[PDB]
């Protein structure tokens, strides 16, 4: 048996808690319940052999920051998030949760994963960004992030409609395999 | 079904009918040495069925007709020594638990037995039920299913162009009889967590109440949707209907 | 004679009176766990009293009594393993008739319980 430890790390203003524990929810789309807990794990195979999968919710918050840097040691994975539609999580990460987190640990499997790909074409999000001169992040800025980092794959899922979610996990777990 | 057939003979010292005298062999066949030949392959079953609580069930009463009737005294103490053999897996051994889905298939394309009702589904240990929607999408032509998870798809209850629609029901626990006043150490109830289950419910998180931020929870309503299988999980077939569904509700106190 | 002090306890799952607390040694000592020293000892005398007939007899119960309550399923599987070596002991082993004599023992003389009363005697089993 095996258990991977995954700190995810990302800025709280997107919500991917809400897509982890909808996850771990294995939830139908919009269905899932929320909780007061952190660090949501559990145990789902993807290929011969199920695994204790450990997502440990780093929020946001940037205070966190003192023991983030003894989560990042000893963790076998890390997932980097940011959200496609919120620009301000894009520079926020390549700033402070893709260095901060790359340089605690320079030698670990990193996954960048833009959040809010549904919106990132969502003409009125998008239109909204214009007006609010934010760039959408198109799959471009991520590749051209992930080369740069060289990530072991960068990602682009959905949250409130579960699509990818489902294989960006099953790819998040047989980055071990 | 071996134990089935096994079930309509009788430990009687005779060959008594030959109807169940079966044809891929046949000799004088006492109805014991049947029982005896059958039991003999339906613990073999059992042993390579991992279900050893059967196995020993029968290998008891086994070593009873051996002694009562036949003196198998060998027999007797091989039996019993794969009886202990199958306690030692008993304890040691863990068993993993199989995700259940209580399926409705939706469609006047579907079958009279296909269309509109509900089939508790026995999965896999470890299931992922997309990927169990994935294979019923190989089981029936017409790949797609409803959003309509907790309702019914009453378009699709008489439509044609089959539709589906599934989730991850909840293995009602087993009543391990005798056990609950008692202290019985895990090997019970792992064994018992998942099998001997035919009731099931799947979640239905709901919004009754002031949807405030914070607070999620003078809204959280969960209508449990309760079901009852009609045979055994395990049993004879791995899914089954649901013998009777019900929806719940769950207040923001409870 | 053991048996019959063990005939005495209970499978009760406690220690309950001290009475039977013997001397050889002393601690809690549950009584279900004291009649499991004593069929142990029991079933050890009868194999090595060749009476496997009732060491089986108790086997059964024994093995009862440890699923029942103790789930000591490796105790259940050995047990049940010396059951059948029993078995097997007496489907093969086979046994001598001992001769038998009702024996008078005539005069005063001797102890009031020793006179004039015939007294069956189990001998050897060739005598």
């Amino acid at each position: 048996m095996q258990a991977i430890k995954c700190v995810v790390v990302g800025d709280g203003a997107v919500a991917k808690t809400c897509l982890l524990i909808s996850y771990t929810t294995n939830a139908f789309p919009g269905e899932y319940i929320p909780t007061v807990f952190d660090n949501y794990s559990a145990n789902v195979m993807v290929d011969g052999k199920p695994v204790n999968l450990g997502l440990w919710d780093t929020a946001g918050q940037e205070d966190y920051d003192r023991l983030r840097p003894l989560s990042y040691p000893q963790t076998d994975v890390f997932l980097i998030c940011f959200s496609l539609v919120s620009p301000a999580s894009f520079e926020n990460v390549r700033a402070k949760w893709y260095p901060e987190v790359r340089h605690h640990c320079p030698n670990t499997p990193i996954i960048l994963v833009g959040t809010k790909l549904d919106l990132r074409d969502d003409k009125d999000t998008i239109e909204k960004l214009k007006e609010k001169k934010l760039t959408p992040i198109t799959y471009p800025q991520g590749l051209a992030m992930a080369k740069e980092i060289g990530a072991v794959k960068y990602l682009e899922c959905s949250a409130l409609t579960q699509r990818g979610l489902k294989t960006v996990f099953d790819e998040a777990i047989r980055a071990v395999l | 079904t071996l134990l089935l057939h096994a079930e309509l003979l009788q430990w009687s010292d005779k060959p008594c009918v030959p109807h169940l005298l079966q044809r891929d062999s046949y000799y004088v066949y006492t109805q014991q040495e049947l029982k005896e030949k059958l039991y003999q392959e339906i613990i073999s079953y059992f042993d390579k069925g991992k279900m050893w609580e059967k196995a020993i069930k029968l290998s008891k009463e086994l070593a009873e007709t051996y002694e009562s009737k036949v003196f198998d005294y060998e027999g007797l103490g091989n039996l019993l020594k794969k009886r202990a053999s199958f306690y030692e897996n008993i304890i040691k051994a863990m068993r993993p638990q199989p995700e259940y889905f209580a399926v409705g298939y939706y469609g006047q394309g579907f079958p009279s037995f296909l269309r509109n009702k509900i089939f508790i589904y026995r999965g896999k240990e470890y299931e992922r039920r997309e990927d169990f929607s994935l294979r019923l999408l190989t089981q029936f032509p017409n790949a797609e299913k409803m959003t309509s998870t907790t309702p019914p798809g009453e378009d699709i209850k008489s439509s044609p162009k089959q539709y589906m629609q599934c989730f991850t029901v909840k293995p009602v626990m087993s009543l391990p009889p005798s056990y609950k006043d008692k202290p019985v150490p895990e090997q019970i109830l792992n064994y018992y967590r998942a099998n001997e289950v035919q009731q099931f419910r799947y979640s239905r998180p709901f919004r009754k109440g002031e949807k405030d931020p914070d607070n999620e929870f003078a809204t959280m309503w969960i209508e449990r949707t309760t079901y009852t299988t009609a045979y055994t999980f395990p049993g004879i077939l791995k899914w089954f209907e649901v013998k009777q569904i019900s929806t719940e509700e769950i207040s923001p106190l409870e």
